Parts: structure tokens; C-alpha cells; sequence
């Protein structure tokens, strides 16, 4: 029952984005979109070279040497309609990075004396 | 009528001012080009008709026995917005209403406690609501220390910020002190009003107009 929202489809991992299959995949998809269907079975009956053809060990190192382990959650995590947004536990009694930056608080907040006076 | 109004003499000092007047008991030169010399006796206090236009470090200083050249302590702070002076706020800190906060503001101006408003800046300034400064530790209103420690209680909230130049102890009141340029009755009951600038109300209005977009800091200050 979400029913009224739209979401981004996917974000690729860093090794896949470092290999960069998305750029020439998008170029091939846009070229196919600008192609007519007459050109589509023309290229079917007479094909052409060069799909991506970058190398092999870049993808091999992306799978093995550039492999990063993701943040797997706990054994007792229950996912629901939310369960991806409550990341504040923003600690209590602790400010934010924007409050440290815009108010000029070095790593001294401007409300620190008021907070210490209120206890 | 024992006090003088000797002007025309910042390069002068108290010893150089009192050497020509010596039996002067009081000699307090103002931050401008003016000084007042007062003698304890009666025959020695008639220096205006006796040593007028006296040479004080190769400069004539005309002496007139009057108060033309110019209790609740007055925090006289030349509050400078940026590199230029925005006026000398002589905020008469109300010792009749809040004596602890008034003495804290007077000591912060006089810089007798090692830190205070002489050299500090107001980093919490609002348009016609408050201009809070005096914190010499963190310089943002989140530091500062009073005479009793880092945080001290407010003395009394009998006075109210009912006009321009009204000073309050900002916060619970440590070294933070707020000058108000308009009505601040909504913040009454939390910030104790401890001043009313009869002189330097235009300096408080200029500080409220400048507030922070500019470094409003009282580099020179005193009682």
C-alpha cells in the first residue's frame, strides 16, 4: 500500500561504477532508442562489432580485488514499511554536523553555556 | 565645584595629568580628549583661574572648573563594528535592579577579572530583539564564566527591556550579557534586565543595525 510514490531503481556499487558499464550501456540504449525498427532488423540481418570490449581483469579486480563487504544488519532485524529511516539512534545531547558548521562550533556550540546552565 | 574640565591635552597619562595639578585627589581622563582633575582642598581646587592653558607634554591644556567635559556602574565600552567604531556605549548597568549582573557587566567592561567585554565580540545579535556578547572563552555565547564559576544565577528581573540601550544578562547568566534596542517583554522572566544606556543608546542602535554580518567587538572598554 505505498501506491503514491516513485523511487530510484538502483545504485551500483563502487567497483562496478569504477569499471563504468553504465556510460556505454546508456549510450547503446539511447542509440537503440534513436534507431528506427527498420534500422533494427537491418542491424539484425547485418550486425556490427564492439559491444563494450574494454578488458577482463578490470572486471576481475572489481569482483575480487576491489570487492567491498556491505553493511549487513543484525540477526534480529525486522523489515517493514519503514525500517530504513530511523537512523538517529542524532544522539541525545549531541549536535549535528550542520549545527557544528553553520553556527561555527569547532570539534564549542553557541548554546553550550545555555545547555550547561539548564543542565 | 572642585572638578575641572581640562581638554586639549590619548597620549597623556594620569601621572602627566596630575603632575601639573599637584594636590589632585582624583584624575580620571576619558577615552576622548578630555580629563577631570579634582583637588581635596579648597585653595588647591582653584586651578582653572590659576594654571589655565598649561603645557602638558608640549601641548596647552585649558582648565575650566565645570562638568562640560564628560551608584549604578556605567560599562563604557567603545563598541566597534568591524575595524571602525560604532559608538561608545556607556551602558549604565542597573545595580538597583540586578546588582550581581550589573557588577558582572561593569567588571567585564573594566577587564579587572582577566577576561570580559574589553576585547570580546557579540556573536548573538538579533534585529531589535537582543545583542548578546561578553563571552571571552568560546566567543559565541556558548562559553564564558561569571565570578562564581562557569554559570551563575540571575540576580533580579525587576527591570525590563522597555527601550533602546537596555542591557540584560544573557544566558543561568555567566559572562553573557545582552543589549536590547527595543521591547523584549517576551523574553522577560528568563533574561534579567540589568542596564539602561542613557548614553550610548545610539551606539546600541548602531550595534542592533549592524547585527553577525560585522565583527562588533568592544576593543576599548572600562567603567
Amino acid at each position: 500500500g505505498k501506491r503514491g510514490i516513485e523511487k530510484p531503481p538502483f545504485e551500483l556499487p563502487d567497483f562496478i561504477k569504477r569499471t563504468g558499464i553504465q556510460e556505454m550501456r546508456e549510450a547503446l540504449q539511447e542509440k537503440e532508442e534513436q534507431k528506427t525498427m527498420k534500422s533494427k532488423m537491418r542491424e539484425k540481418v547485418r550486425p556490427k562489432m564492439g559491444k563494450i570490449d574494454i578488458d577482463y581483469q578490470k572486471l576481475h579486480d572489481a569482483f575480487f580485488k576491489w570487492q567491498t563487504k556491505p553493511k549487513l544488519t543484525i540477526h534480529g532485524d525486522l523489515y517493514y514499511e519503514g525500517k530504513e529511516f530511523e537512523t538517529r539512534l542524532k544522539k541525545p545531547g549531541d549536535l549535528s554536523d550542520e549545527l557544528r558548521i553553520s553556527l561555527g562550533m569547532p570539534v564549542p556550540p553557541p548554546w553550550l553555556i545555555a545547555m550547561q546552565r539548564y543542565g | 565645584k572642585r572638578v575641572l574640565y581640562v581638554g586639549g591635552l590619548e597620549e597623556v597619562d594620569d601621572k602627566v595629568l596630575h603632575a601639573a595639578f599637584i594636590g589632585d585627589i582624583t584624575d580620571i581622563q576619558i577615552p576622548l580628549d578630555y580629563e577631570t582633575e579634582k583637588h581635596r582642598g579648597f585653595a588647591f581646587v582653584e586651578f582653572e583661574l590659576a594654571e589655565d592653558a598649561a603645557a602638558a607634554i608640549d601641548n596647552m591644556n585649558e582648565s575650566e572648573l565645570f562638568g562640560r567635559t564628560i551608584s549604578n556602574p556605567q560599562v563604557y565600552m567603545d563598541i566597534k563594528i568591524g575595524n571602525k567604531p560604532a559608538g561608545r556605549i556607556q551602558m549604565l548597568l542597573r545595580s538597583d535592579v540586578v546588582p550581581m549582573t550589573a557588577e558582572n557587566f561593569r567588571c567585564l567592561c573594566t577587564h579587572e577579572k582577566g577576561f570580559g567585554f574589553k576585547g570580546s565580540s557579540f556573536h548573538r545579535i538579533i534585529p531589535q530583539f537582543m545583542c548578546q556578547g561578553g563571552d571571552f572563552t568560546n566567543h559565541n555565547g556558548t562559553g564564558g564564566k561569571s565570578i562564581y564559576g562557569k554559570k551563575f544565577d540571575d540576580e533580579n528581573f525587576i527591570l525590563k527591556h522597555t527601550g533602546p540601550g537596555l542591557l540584560s544578562m544573557a544566558n543561568t547568566n555567566g559572562s553573557q550579557f545582552f543589549l536590547t534596542c527595543d521591547k523584549t517583554d517576551w523574553l522577560d522572566g528568563k533574561h534579567v534586565v540589568f542596564g539602561e544606556v542613557t548614553e550610548g543608546l545610539d551606539v546600541l542602535r548602531q550595534i542592533e543595525a549592524q547585527g553577525p554580518k560585522q565583527k562588533v567587538i568592544i576593543a576599548d572598554c572600562g567603567e
